RNA sequence: UCCCAAACAUAUAACUGAACUCCUCACACCCAAUUGGACCAAUCUAUCACCCUAUAGAAGAACUAAUGUUAGUAUAAGUA
RNA sequence: AAAUCCCCUUGUAAAUUUAACUGUUAGUCCAAAGAGGAACAGCUCUUUGGACACUAGGAAAAAACCUUGUAGAGAGAGUA
């Protein structure tokens, strides 16, 4: 749902394709240390 | 004047956008029932020489009429009021897991 | 009532079938997609003469790696330590 | 809502009586909006294994 | 073979302190290798199951089935050693706890049929088991009343949760 | 299958980690044979790693008993009373270390089907839904098709 | 050297234990039990696909029920939230409806407000400016 | 047509692949034009350099932007 | 996965996060934060300076055995496999917000 | 007869497991079981709790008066030297006195409007027999407890738990013990209602006096919502109005039970123990 | 043999929909006949091991099915 | 007539030869071109392609019609 609108706006049809919602790291250490990169 | 939804039953919903437009603010305070929309609580419902004791009004009923009375008072069917055999009575879990 | 002679989808008297609205909508949107494909395939960047032999060097080197990989098959080296490591199966504390 | 456990569950799984006036109405449209109420399909907490159906009265 | 029922009368419990109540007397008795069908004897065992010893004797005395007199003697001798050897004060203060029949050892004989055929018949033998407990028979379970149905239905309605969610 | 295996809800032990984290592993007992190929992996494990593992986890008591046996075993006990027994019959050293480390992180609860991948004692903050949540109230709350006075 | 199987009792017990809760002779006879245990194992493996499908359908039903209480349709609510760059899946939307009625009502208001904005934009010829909630945040 | 799809490396569906716009490639593409979607390549930032080779991202609209920051546009 | 979390609750991740048990981390991807009277939404994500949520690892265990069986009638096709998926349990400790709306 | 040994050996273990399950042995103390070392176990006890306990205080914390008497009886029968062990009676009183004060102080800051009687009951509930026993069992306190019989009685188990708290208080101090009790005793009232921890009779009766104290008029009850009144499954939403202003709403199957629930809801809001209240702060202070 | 889902012309085109694809993680782990491999229960022997195992050699070396053979017990049936 | 054979570039990674043998060639259905004394169908038989005897979804139930394959867990999502 909403894929066609996403394609018009210039984003991926699948919201999980590319963008901050998936590309950005999900977690980081409490003190502020960045987490290691994920395999995906 | 405009309202996306009529705010009269659950909560008044206000929608706003941040200065940068990257966040949506929704302030939804709850509503209360007005005093004028309630009914009062229904409080209202001789030469006696003998004490009026609690009399046994529990009359025995056959399986037929007793099930019929249960079905009409609970608006259900007659099937669920019949007993089950030992096979099903033993497969039931007397110690189910508990959550929340 | 309502028997169909023979099978439903094969035979002389089959079950009649009709198209739907979304069945058409799917066909046109597929037809439009190829219309895009037909247009974008009509503007080659170069001609056959210009392209002739512009990738021959990379193709040849790729095949030489394929030849080298195929001709390098041989039994692996056999060492003495791995054959001697089986002596450890009887190792025990003093 | 600071409700006790038993009253909170009781209110959530309660039964609501609905009334419908069928005068000059198509039976199917009447039956359409009555099926959801009877099955409890209008409840956000609906589930098939849960007896969440409601009462429907049609005049 | 197995003869555990006979040994059940040889188990001895430790002496009881005055704080705990009286342990009711129990007697295990059984008769082996009875020329009877275990299925047929099952009906008599179920009939006298849960009743008093003397009521069971009265019911068995006037029963026309052959197995009735066999159980009647078994109940009689079970009552005898109960008072005599099992410290039972009143011989009529006994009720049947469990009565059942088990398959005994059976022989295989040939039953002749026509056209030279045959069928293997079986001489059925069975055992009868009985346990007597001192004291009046427990009252039978009363029928479940309508109010009992009412509260149970309420409990089911109150025990339902929102499923497949938090 | 799930219908043939008991299940339980997701939970912890005494709200572990809410204020502080308490290691759920409490005791480890190792059975090792001096002679025998089945205990070679167990033997070399305690030569080089059981010392370092003990220092890493100070709240866990480790017992190493050396007796003749055909199958080396490790027994793990938790504060909730659960007991886990794992055989060390003919395994290597890098894989017993992973096996031993796994028992340390476990909370001791039964490893069975979990009904819900989430658990909370307060599923709602604004109140659970009820049939009157989205129902307006009329004047004096008159019922449908009724009159007053 | 004559060899005979000595652990057949354990070989059949590993199958009979999975059928202990069945009904009939197929819970104790190995010949019958092996045929139904295989079917039970196969059904369990393929039931995982059905669980994912059925759970989504349950969420859609609950979302539709809550939306209809707010005078909204499920297609209208789902599409408008996507146009608002609010990427909430069906589970959390159902979770919000059941447990956070006021938050869900705000989301329904947002969808309806967005729906009216799109209608006005389509009503115009494009000369009019964009809607307040129709603006999209660009990411580079 | 199966072999042609094999040659162009189009095994997994919905997986974009770049190809040279030359008559030889065009000839192969014309056979399976009913199974694929063809779009041109746009390079608004030009051909990527070695420094930014890890920062490229092929957006859904058909261009390969060499600067991927995962940050909202300040405009 | 999208989780509706609050304070003092447990959620199960069907994976290993390569973290020591007891360590506390931060979850930077927050799509919605709501309260009794107000609710804030991200487009599609909230700013890092607006909301902060932290969780603590409390369990790293394996899953119960799962049966993967495949059978085809009259073809002698029967295969069985048993797998256990590593999982991690996290307890959400606190959810904090800051007055950075302006 | 089939030649072989492994199959018979495996079968013997299976039968013994069935024999064990048929009549499980009575529970025995973990100390009497093999693989035990009191010095080693009590050393890891402090490290497991991330605390620096005192060996002498901790060792005598688990000693009970009943255990001392049993040992004196055992040596008297053997006719045999004198023990110098000290019971944990004084340590338990120190732990109990501090825990009651610390719990009372902690709840007063969190709920300033909580009445004193409500404060006492919650502390009584937290220091109740079952709460400490449940915590002690899950903290392996009973395993190290030196008693005369197994399992340890709840009264003895509770005394032992308060003893180690006093031992920690002497070894570490009030500031460290305050964090300890918060981490293991405060956490026992997470998902429980105020009246689920403080049993009360007549919620409306003291609701009137509470509004009397706040200089507010008496609440009146009115029927906000009703459903199925004449049936066997009714629902009544009774709300309380003061000066024609709603303060609380309460559901119930009958009018009477709905009114009591409305009173309970009002008391929770008045005392600040609502489900919407902010969660307890377990973060280390700055 | 007994029609056959129940229904509904009027609230702005999206939405629903696979084991296809994407996301976290892990990947030898869904074809007949046939072929190529990786392992392995149980038993004997050589040497170990000593609450039942290890490395090798050997073989009467593994049964949901042949109206399969022998033995036991059910079904019809407490029926003829 | 549709089309084939041959075939540099290019896209690609396969192909030929040597050694060693087992197993299949009693097939079905659909689209198309045909043949069976100058038979519109039907019956039988050739040729090209696809599917089936290998997964899943959809046409009501569905071996052969449409969508789709490379294999696991997930209480995610976009689509055919
Ligand atoms: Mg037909
Ligand atoms: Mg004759
Ligand atoms: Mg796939
Ligand atoms: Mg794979
Ligand atoms: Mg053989
Ligand atoms: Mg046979
Ligand atoms: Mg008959």
């Amino acid at each position: 749902a909403g894929g066609q609108w996403r394609l018009q706006q210039g984003l991926a049809a699948n919201p999980s394709g590319y963008g901050p919602l998936t590309e950005l790291p999900d977690w980081s250490y409490a003190d502020g240390r960045p987490a290691p990169p994920m395999k995906g | 004047t405009y309202s996306p939804l009529p705010d009269d039953y659950n909560c008044n919903v206000e929608l706003a956008l941040t200065s940068d437009g990257r966040t949506i603010v929704c302030y939804h305070p709850s509503v209360d029932i007005p005093y004028e929309h309630t009914k009062p609580i229904p409080r209202p419902d001789h030469d006696q020489v003998l004490k009026t004791r609690l009399e046994e009004k529990v009359e025995h009923l056959e399986e037929g009429p007793m099930i019929e009375q249960l079905s009409k008072m609970f608006f259900t069917t007659k099937h669920r009021w019949y007993p089950h055999g030992r096979y099903h009575r033993c497969r039931k879990n007397l110690n189910p897991p508990k959550d929340r | 009532r309502g028997r169909i002679p023979g099978r439903q989808w094969i035979g002389k008297h089959r079950r009649p079938r009709f198209v739907s609205l979304r069945a058409k909508q799917n066909m046109i949107r597929r037809l439009e997609i190829e219309a895009e494909n037909h247009y974008w395939l009509s503007m080659p960047y170069m001609t056959r003469e210009q392209e002739r032999g512009h990738a021959a060097v990379r193709r040849r080197e790729a095949f030489e790696a394929i030849k080298a990989a195929a001709t390098s098959k041989f039994p692996p080296h056999r060492f003495i330590a791995d054959q001697l490591d089986h002596l450890n199966v009887t190792k025990k504390w003093s | 809502s600071s409700f006790s456990r038993a009253p909170q569950q009781w209110a959530t799984f309660a039964r609501i009586w609905y009334l419908l006036d069928g005068k000059m109405q198509p039976p199917g449209k009447l039956a359409a909006m009555a099926s959801i109420r009877l099955q409890g399909l209008h409840k956000p907490v609906y589930h098939a294994l849960s007896d969440c159906g409601d009462h429907v009265v049609i005049m | 073979i197995s003869r555990k029922w006979e040994k059940k009368n040889k188990i001895v419990y430790p002496p009881q302190l005055p704080g705990e109540p009286r342990r009711p007397a129990e007697i295990y008795h059984c008769r082996r290798q009875i020329k009877y069908s275990k299925d047929k004897m099952w009906y008599l065992a179920k009939l006298i199951r849960g009743m008093s010893i003397d009521q069971a004797l009265a019911q068995l005395e006037f029963n026309d089935k052959k197995g009735a007199k066999i159980i009647k003697e078994v109940l009689l001798e079970a009552q005898d050693m109960a008072v005599r050897d099992h410290n039972v004060e009143f011989r009529s203060n006994l009720y049947i706890a469990e009565s059942t029949s088990g398959r005994g050892q059976c022989l295989k004989r040939i039953r002749y049929h026509g056209r030279g055929r045959f069928g293997i018949m079986e001489k059925v033998y069975c055992h009868y088991f009985v346990k007597l407990v001192e004291g009046p028979p427990p009252p039978p379970e009363p029928p479940k009343t309508a109010v009992a149905h009412a509260k149970e239905y309420i409990q089911q309605l109150r025990s339902r949760t929102i499923v497949h969610t938090l | 299958t799930a219908r043939g295996t008991p299940s339980r809800f997701l939970a912890s032990v005494l709200h572990n980690g809410l204020g502080r984290y308490v290691q759920q592993l409490q005791r480890l007992s190792f059975s090792v044979s001096r002679d025998g190929a089945s205990s070679r992996g167990a033997r070399e494990f305690v030569e080089r790693e059981v010392i370092d593992f003990a220092r890493r986890n100070p709240g866990v008591v480790i017992y190493v008993n050396s007796r003749p046996c055909c199958v080396p075993r490790v027994v793990a006990e938790y504060l909730n009373g659960a007991v886990r027994e794992e055989s060390i019959h003919c395994k290597s050293v890098e894989e017993i270390s992973t096996l031993v480390q796994k028992l340390a992180d476990q909370s001791g609860l039964d490893v069975i089907r979990i009904r819900k991948p989430f658990h909370t004692d307060n599923p709602s903050i604004q109140g659970q839904w009820h049939p009157f949540t989205n129902k307006p109230t009329t004047f004096r709350g008159l019922r449908p098709r009724e009159v007053q006075d | 050297l004559r060899n005979r199987v000595t652990d057949r009792y354990f070989r059949i017990q590993e199958v009979l234990k999975h059928a202990r809760h069945f009904r009939g002779r197929k819970n104790r006879c190995y010949r019958l039990a092996v045929r139904t245990v295989i079917r039970a194992f196969v059904k369990c493996t393929k039931a995982r696909y059905l669980k994912k499908k059925n759970m989504r359908t349950l969420w859609i039903n609950r979302i539709t029920a809550a939306s209809q209480e707010h005078g909204l349709k499920y297609p209208a609510l789902i599409g408008n939230l996507v146009k608002c760059q609010v990427e909430l899946n069906r589970k959390v939307l159902a979770d919000l409806a059941i447990y956070e009625p006021k938050t869900f009502k705000s989301l329904a208001a947002l969808a309806s407000r967005r729906r009216h904005e799109g209608f006005a934009a389509a009503l115009g010829d494009g000369k009019e400016p964009e809607g307040i909630f129709s603006r999209v945040v660009q990411y580079h | 047509e199966k072999d042609i799809i094999k040659m162009l490396g189009l095994e997994k569906a919905h997986t974009p692949q770049v190809h040279k716009n030359i008559p030889s490639v065009n000839a192969k593409l014309k056979v399976v034009k009913h199974l694929i979607r063809i779009k041109p390549l746009k390079l608004p930032q030009g051909l990527p350099a070695e420094e930014n080779m890890s920062n490229t991202c092929l957006k859904s609209t058909g261009e390969l932007v060499v600067q991927w920051h995962l940050k909202p546009v300040e405009q | 996965r999208q989780w509706k979390v609050t304070s003092e609750d447990l959620i199960l991740i069907g994976n290993e996060l390569d973290l020591a048990c007891g360590e506390r981390i931060r979850l930077e991807k927050v799509l919605l934060v709501g309260a009794d009277n107000f609710t804030l939404l991200g487009k599609p994500l909230l700013g890092k300076d607006l909301v902060r949520v932290e969780a603590t690892v409390i369990e790293k265990t394996e899953s119960w055995p799962r049966i993967i069986m495949r059978f085809r009638k009259r073809k002698n096709f029967k295969k069985k496999r048993i797998v256990t998926t590593p999982q991690t349990v996290l307890r959400i400790n606190s959810i904090e917000i800051a007055p950075c709306l302006l | 007869v089939k030649k072989g040994f492994r199959a018979a050996f495996r079968f013997q273990k299976e039968l013994e497991r069935q024999r064990l399950l048929r009549c499980p042995p009575p529970p025995v103390r973990r100390s009497e079981k093999p693989n035990w070392d009191y010095h080693a176990e009590i050393q890891a006890f402090g490290h497991r709790l991330q605390e620096n306990f005192s060996l002498d205080l901790l060792k005598t914390a688990f000693v009970n008066s009943c255990y001392i008497k049993s040992e004196e009886a055992k040596r008297q029968q053997l006719g045999i030297v004198l023990l110098n062990l000290k019971s944990n009676q004084e340590l338990s009183e120190q732990g109990t006195s501090f825990s009651q004060t610390c719990l009372t102080q902690f709840l007063e800051d969190e709920y300033p409007d909580m009445p004193t009687e409500g404060i006492k009951n919650l502390v009584d509930f937290l220091t109740g027999e079952e709460v400490v026993c449940h915590v002690a069992r899950n903290l392996a306190v009973e395993q190290l407890t030196l008693s005369e019989e197994f399992p340890v009685p709840p009264a003895v188990l509770q005394q032992t738990f308060f003893a180690v708290i006093g031992a920690l208080l002497q070894s570490s101090g009030p500031e460290r013990t305050a964090l300890f009790i918060r981490d293991f005793l405060i956490t026992q009232m997470t998902g429980k209602e105020l009246f689920e921890m403080w049993k009360i009779i007549n919620p409306m009766g003291l609701l009137v006096e509470e509004l009397k104290k706040r200089n507010v008029s008496a609440p009146e009850s009115r029927l906000t919502r009703q459903s199925g009144g004449t049936t066997a499954l009714p629902l009544y939403f009774v709300g309380l109005y003061c000066d024609k202003k709603l303060i609380a709403e309460g559901p119930g199957e009958t009018v009477l039970v709905a009114e009591e629930e409305a009173a309970r809801v009002a008391l929770r809001k008045l005392y600040g123990f609502t489900e919407n209240r902010r969660p307890w702060n377990y973060s280390k202070p700055k």
